[PDB]
């Protein structure tokens, strides 16, 4: 059915067949298909891959999709660069940060599920292909159906909106393995569709083209009388819903309590809309339709409230609620959660009477701080930030009401009144958000606190203070104390005092828990301290580098896809709303590709071209992470270096070391660089120790010179960088006599940053500085006529 | 990016042509000159051009006086000639932006297909023309005609913007945070008229706050003080005591509580949204206050604000006083910028504190960092001789209404560069003192009781 | 660098760790040190001890200088008097015979010996009053004695005087961790906080911020706030405001201001000086940050520091007096 035209399309959509013999006529007739058009760039499939997912939620068949477009990440990376820049203008909707929730949700998806390591290796390889590029944006959105929105907008009408809700949903869980299920949406579609607001309904949808319209025509009859549904009248409609144990039951059954909560409010007489009636024996069946349908009902409910009763009723049976939800008790995370859902889409709603959106959001009395609260311990942080905003402008309006005040006194008035510190619960929810800049705003609570400064200290990469505030506080618990001391010190380098710090902890202290074994395990590995010898990140990553060392590749590639594994489920438990807690997961996973692509590098043979095209990827895909934070790449750098290492010490009969000894120079300069960009003085010191082990002085310098000198221009050691630079400029107008095209554009650097640096200082008068230094550099770069190069090009600029 | 200057530089008389000193006529003859040599080799294109300059020109100089109270939309009369004109595919549209590259030769540029016979009118002294073009792609888009005013300077002024939007774009503590200034383009037609981007989807924090009919303070705050009555006493005490106007603000401010923080409430329904578009907005104001401070930015009343409803970034127009000119008025300016009640509690519960101090401090820290291209490309605007930068009497008076220049520009280029180096009242300060000074000075209502009350300080 | 003979090179890294603090880093650095190597060179042995002796590691247990030094300290804590004298005498001795055997030309040659024996003279000093009754003019003309020997001491250079003042903090806390049934431990817990809070200020002259910020935290162990506010509050917001953490001095000067405020009411004579210095500080602070305009600054804090100063009444001081000319 290729010639088929209505079948082309759903054809060409559907996902690549397994590599097999067997599939093999199928899978050249798929791929002519798609590629009649022509070659698909980057983000193309992107694009592709990303109308595939909206298909199928089954993650065992997206596994191919998977690998596919790991390829192309993979081998079209210079085309990422293009689709990052071309995304500056709009990044809320970019296609990198889209393909990555997209990939989180399948991962989410794949959760308890068979077959489920092989769909979180793909991904975890995915998102290992794309770091932690930033992609400017801090709030994470989910893909939303265009065509839902646009029949939600058509109808305006609120019931007419609800009867199309119902349907949809009907209509989507009429594909559902269970009968029972199946049966009570069939008799809830006939009922809703044999109802006056039904047929309105069609009349409305008929106009547009969809196929619920198709399959929704055996349900429906044509019939004189509407059917009616009987309304009774209970002498206290109140008694059923007035009861503290009915809303919190919580004996660790939700959904026993949504379903008579749900039952509670359906025999309830104060509901007036025909269709709500009808969905008690889905309701039945279904929690999830429950939960759905649970605003609604409170909405109809108290759409018809005459006297406030309804709505004062539900305002103390909410806040009650919320206060038990506070207490210390003990709620399951559906509840709140449903609950929050019924809260924001309250928040939606227009008033009867006329008002603003702020009258709107107060349907029911409220203390809104609490609901602040179990929407951050739910994590929620936007929606905490702004219902913790909505309560300190309502308590103020209040105030101002009553007389007819700051942060601090606010929340000091929070805590007298209700126990929760508005300041504080602002504190947690802005450090869950993540954004740098706003976690200056709410800092004028627990100022004094050792916490609040080391975590002020460590925002702000000051680890020599935040070492002093650990070493001298004693009252902090002890796990994390050296958890702090450990990271400020590797932060400073101190590899040593590192170690010998941690062996004289494992000499006084015998109880030995994770995170001091995994804080040992990072230490061993990054100062390669091999003879050290479920499994964790840092673990996982020494294991791997000794089975590298070993030539124990089945260990080594089984221990990187467990990591990786590990390090998917992890991040699948989280809440992912903010960008920055994708960040540490890219990284990781970034740098587990990196290993595992050097891995065949390392078992087979050793050759120039292949560390040239690593080392050009590795350069790359750093350059895509320009944006990127120091913290997330500062492991890439010390995995590159280690990995480097591990390849310079393996036996090197063939004496062409040389390539992987000048490949391990370059990535520690790039690393001083980098480091010495994000204003670190003590990284770029220890990379230039190291390159100095490895290499010596000799007639003809080298950049790692410079570097050296540059390095020690920053820790503001002006003589010792001036007299380096002396010396090099010496060194070098000895050495060459014009002819080394390579010296050049390291002796015209070396003369014009000493220029400038002389200059900067006012060491030296201007003539001098021009007659030795400047205009030599000029003269050299151009006289020399050593041309047709872009980095001549770049340092006669310069000049 | 060329044409049209050199024709609004040679169409500077052409005003009364159409209805000074002997630099004025070597420029119109050079203009000439170079208008020749380029209709040498693509004459369509000039005489094009040159007939779109004209109809822009006629529809500026017409009255329209009586239509003043229709809001609904005015049928452009037949006899102007930018009707007959249709179908101009050698015209690239002047509003929209047109991107530089390297290659000499342009294609697959937007041009202009025709315009539509309906025209609005926009509130002010004068009338100014709201008309639509529409491109080849068939989008319409909507431009500004003004008469009776010089529009160079706001030219000017957007280069400059657009230069600052430059240096923080190469700099990642401003790329990350995403600090740009709205622009919009403008294009001179001649000494008197001209025509400028109208920015769509935008208005004004006046006619959103302070609206006599569906105003923000009266829909929020029925039982505050109006605006009305908060500008006739604020005018009742312009002749009277410091301490008298001191008074009259404090008792003000007591009845008048901002309630600018509901745009994004009720413009943006998700928490997620409304968190980023307050973000952008907070990023928005702290840049462009500090890019105004850098300048000297003056007259940042209501009306000259506009807020984007899609994005909550501010876009900032009457850009003619600049460089402290705003300190000469009769009525000196005490404020840096804009940061007025509405303005603080637009930004969230923090107020200034945190991503508005931090994010002024980084604008800071690179306005400092680039002290001597700022300083080079203001020297390039001081010496411009058509560039009227200088405050005289006839501004002074008409900017405030109730019912040597060597020495002035070394002055200036003097107390910009001390404004670069931090240098405020002879003292060393670093960038965080200098922001805290800067913010200090804007939110003190002291500096604000003195300030001329169309100004709405309280508002 | 790791080409540096190993003896010096943990000598030069416990130095380093000493003089940034980091007691409790430096002593599990030494046991790993130990741990890791089992010869035990004098130099290390000498740093170990120094280590012991400064940190009040008592369990660790010729003759040198610092393990001379912990055995006399602990004798002082077991009452062992005569061998406490014994091996201070020894001390001195072998610090004489080894200041002999130098070339004797240069005077900077001659200060670390000075300052070991003005260390052992005052331990000894402080022996006899150990041994003895605990009174409070004892105490008091011993820590007369001590600032008076300090002040001649303020053109030392500050590798000369800290060891001295970390000897003087070791003697007082080992006073006040003595039994003490009497109740009038007080006189000693407010004589260890004077010696810290002009430790902190000796440190913070120096250009050090680790060692005032130690001595901040050894005060607060001993002392709580209360209504009445004390000086060293007023000591550790200096120490912020040295380590260029302006919004936190100001934070918590301003929160000192308004405990003051809101505690005394022209009552007490020793809190009037503390009121003024704080007031005035925070106003000098706030002007030079430039966070509030002049008239509320001069509102609020210098005419309020001045109309505190002088309406009290409280005259008759030459501390009252300073305060009033510093205002
Ligand atoms: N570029 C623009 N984009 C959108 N609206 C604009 C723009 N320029 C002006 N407006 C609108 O026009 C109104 C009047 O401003 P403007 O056109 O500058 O006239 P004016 O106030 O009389 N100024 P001036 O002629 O310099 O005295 C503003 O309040 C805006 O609503
Ligand atoms: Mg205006
Ligand atoms: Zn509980």
């Amino acid at each position: 059915n290729k010639d088929n035209e209505n079948l082309y399309i759903t054809i060409k959509l559907l996902d690549p067949f397994p590599d097999h013999v067997v599939f093999k006529d199928l899978r050249i007739t798929q791929q002519k298909i798609k590629y009649s058009r022509g070659p698909f760039s980057l983000l193309e499939e992107i694009n592709h891959f990303l109308s595939v997912s909206v298909y199928d939620a089954l993650p065992l068949t997206r596994l191919e999709g998977l690998k596919d477009l790991r390829r192309q990440l993979e081998l079209h990376k210079d085309q990422m660069v293009d689709i990052m820049r071309a995304s500056q203008d709009n990044p809320q909707d970019g296609i990198m940060v889209k393909l990555v929730v997209n990939l989180l949700q399948l991962s989410k998806m794949a959760i308890n599920h068979t077959g489920e390591k092989e769909v979180l290796e793909a991904v975890g390889s995915c998102l290992g292909e794309v770091g932690p590029i930033d992609f400017s944006t801090i709030a994470i959105q989910h893909s939303k159906d265009a065509s839902y929105t646009k029949a939600l907008k058509l109808f305006e009408d609120k019931e007419l909106q609800w009867t199309f809700i119902m349907l949809t949903y009907l209509n989507n869980t009429l594909v559902e393995d269970c009968v029972k299920v199946r049966s009570a949406a069939v008799t809830c579609l006939k009922n809703i569709l044999a109802t006056k607001t039904g047929h309105s309904f069609w009349e409305i949808y008929k106009m547009t083209t969809d196929p619920m319209l198709a399959y929704l025509q055996p349900f429906r009859t044509s019939r004189k009388k509407f059917l009616e549904v009987p309304r009774f009248d209970k002498e206290n409609p109140f008694e059923g819903l007035d009861d503290i144990n009915l809303w919190i039951p919580l004996s660790e059954n939700h959904d026993i309590w949504i379903k008579t909560l749900t039952c509670a409010f359906l025999d309830s007489g104060g509901t007036k809309c025909e269709i709500l009636q009808l969905l008690k024996p889905m309701c039945e069946v279904k929690t999830d339709f429950c939960q759905t349908v649970l605003p609604y009902l409170i909405h109809d409910i108290l759409l018809q409230d005459t006297n406030e009763s309804w709505r004062n009723l539900l305002s103390t049976h909410v806040q009650g609620f919320f206060t038990s939800c506070l207490r210390h008790c003990c709620l399951d995370k559906k509840s709140q959660r449903t609950m929050l859902a019924v809260v924001d889409y309250m928040r939606r709603q227009k008033r009867p009477s006329s008002g603003t959106i702020f009258n709107d959001a107060f349907w029911l009395d409220l203390n809104y701080l609490e609901v602040a609260k179990v929407a951050q311990s739910c994590a929620a942080h936007f929606t905490a930030l702004l219902y913790a905003e909505i309560y300190a402008d309502k308590k103020s309006m209040d105030d101002q009401e009553k007389r007819s005040t700051t942060i601090s006194s606010l929340s000091e008035k929070s805590k007298e009144e209700t126990g929760i510190s508005l300041q504080d619960l602002l504190l947690e929810i802005y450090r869950s958000i993540g954004e740098p800049d706003s976690l200056y705003g709410c800092g004028g609570g627990k100022m004094l606190q050792p916490i609040t400064r080391l975590r002020t200290y460590e925002h702000e990469a000051m680890w020599g203070k935040a070492l002093v505030t650990y070493d001298l506080e004693t009252a902090i618990p002890s796990s994390t104390r050296q958890a702090g001391i450990i990271q400020a010190l590797q932060n400073l380098g101190l590899c040593h005092i590192l170690s010998v710090y941690l062996k004289g902890l494992d000499y006084e202290n015998k109880d030995w828990c994770p995170e001091l074994e995994e804080l040992h395990y990072q230490a061993a590995w990054r100062n390669m301290q091999w003879d050290h010898c479920g499994t964790s990140y840092h673990e996982s990553l020494y294991n791997a580098l000794q089975s590298l060392r070993d030539r124990e590749f089945s260990t080594f590639y089984e221990s990187l896809k467990y990591a990786r594994v590990k390090e998917v489920e992890e991040m699948c438990k989280r809440s992912l709303e903010s960008v920055y807690s994708l960040y540490p997961t890219l990284s990781r996973l970034q740098a587990i590709g990196e290993l595992e692509s050097i891995g065949e590098l390392f078992s087979r043979s050793v050759t120039h071209r292949q560390l040239s095209e690593v080392y050009i990827k590795w350069q790359k895909h750093s350059q895509l992470l320009k944006d990127s934070d120091f913290s997330f790449q500062e492991p890439i750098m010390a995995l590159r270096t280690v990995i480097l290492e591990i390849l310079m010490e393996k036996e090197m009969d063939n004496s062409q070391r040389e390539c992987i000894k000048d490949i391990l120079t370059k990535h520690l300069v790039e690393l001083s660089i980098l480091a010495r960009t994000f204003k670190n003085t003590q990284l770029p010191e220890r990379a230039i120790f190291q390159i100095k082990q490895y290499n010596s002085v000799s007639c003809g310098v080298s950049e790692w010179q410079l570097e050296e000198a540059q390095v020690f221009w920053a820790k503001k050691e002006q003589s010792l960088a001036l007299s380096i630079l002396k010396q090099m400029i010496k060194k070098l107008d000895a050495s060459c006599a014009a002819n080394n095209p390579s010296l050049k554009l390291t002796y015209t650097e070396c003369l014009r940053v000493c220029g400038n640096w002389l200059a900067e200082t006012c060491l030296e008068n201007p003539a001098v500085i021009m007659q030795t230094y400047l205009e030599k550099a000029v003269e050299v770069a151009g006289n020399y006529d050593g041309e047709s190069s872009d980095e001549l090009r770049n340092g006669k600029m310069k000049a | 990016h060329t044409l049209f200057i050199i024709l609004a530089l040679a169409n500077a008389n052409r005003d009364e042509f159409l209805t000074s000193s002997q630099l004025d006529e070597d420029r119109t003859e050079a203009a000439n000159r170079i208008i020749c040599t380029i209709r040498s080799r693509r004459p369509q294109m000039v005489r094009s051009v040159e007939a779109l300059c004209d109809a822009y020109i006629i529809l500026a100089n017409l009255d329209a006086t009586q239509w003043k109270t229709q809001r609904k939309g005015i049928n452009i009369p037949a006899d102007q000639p930018i009707t007959k004109l249709k179908n101009l595919e050698d015209v690239v549209v002047p509003t929209m932006e047109i991107k530089v590259d390297h290659t000499g030769e342009y294609g697959n540029l937007v041009t202009i297909q025709s315009f539509k016979a309906e025209f609005r009118l926009a509130g002010g002294v004068n009338l100014p023309k709201i008309i639509d073009c529409v491109g080849s792609d068939g989008k319409e888009r909507r431009q500004l005609v003004k008469g009776r005013d010089d529009l160079r300077q706001d030219a000017v002024m957007q280069q400059v913007f657009q230069m600052c939007n430059t240096l923080l774009q190469r700099n990642t503590e401003t790329r990350k945070r995403k600090l740009t200034i709205c622009t919009y383009k403008v294009v001179p037609l001649s000494q008197r008229s001209g025509v400028l981007e109208w920015c769509t989807g935008t208005v004004p924090i006046g006619e959103f706050l302070v609206n006599n009919e569906d105003g923000a303070h009266k829909r929020y705050r029925p039982n505050d003080f109006s605006a009305f009555q908060c500008q006739k006493k604020m005018m009742e005490v312009q002749k009277k005591s410091f301490e008298e106007k001191y008074e009259v603000f404090m008792d003000v401010c007591q009845n008048f509580q901002p309630v600018f923080r509901y745009f994004c409430m009720e413009k943006f329904l998700d928490p997620a949204i409304w968190f980023e578009k307050r973000l952008a907005y907070t990023r928005s104001v702290a840049t462009s206050s500090i890019v105004g401070y850098i300048l000297g930015l003056g007259d940042r009343h209501v009306q000259n604000i506009l807020i984007n409803e899609q994005s909550a970034e501010l876009v900032h127009i009457d850009l003619g006083v600049a460089f402290e000119q705003g300190k000469i008025l009769p009525t000196p300016e005490t404020v840096p910028f804009r940061l007025t009640r509405d303005i603080v509690d637009g930004m969230g519960i923090t107020g200034v504190e945190g991503v508005f101090r931090r994010c002024c401090e980084k604008t800071m820290e690179v306005m400092r960092n680039s002290q001597e291209t700022l300083l080079t490309i203001v020297e390039v605007l001081l010496y411009d001789p058509l560039f009227d930068w200088t405050m005289n009497p006839l501004k002074a008076l008409y900017l405030a209404q109730r019912p040597s220049f060597n020495k002035v520009a070394e002055r200036v280029l003097m107390r910009l560069q001390e404004k670069l180096k931090g240098v405020e009242e002879g003292t060393v300060l670093s960038v965080g003192g200098q922001v805290n000074l800067l913010i200090q000075q804007a939110i003190d209502p002291k500096n604000l009781s003195r300030l001329f009350p169309g100004w709405k300080a309280w508002v």
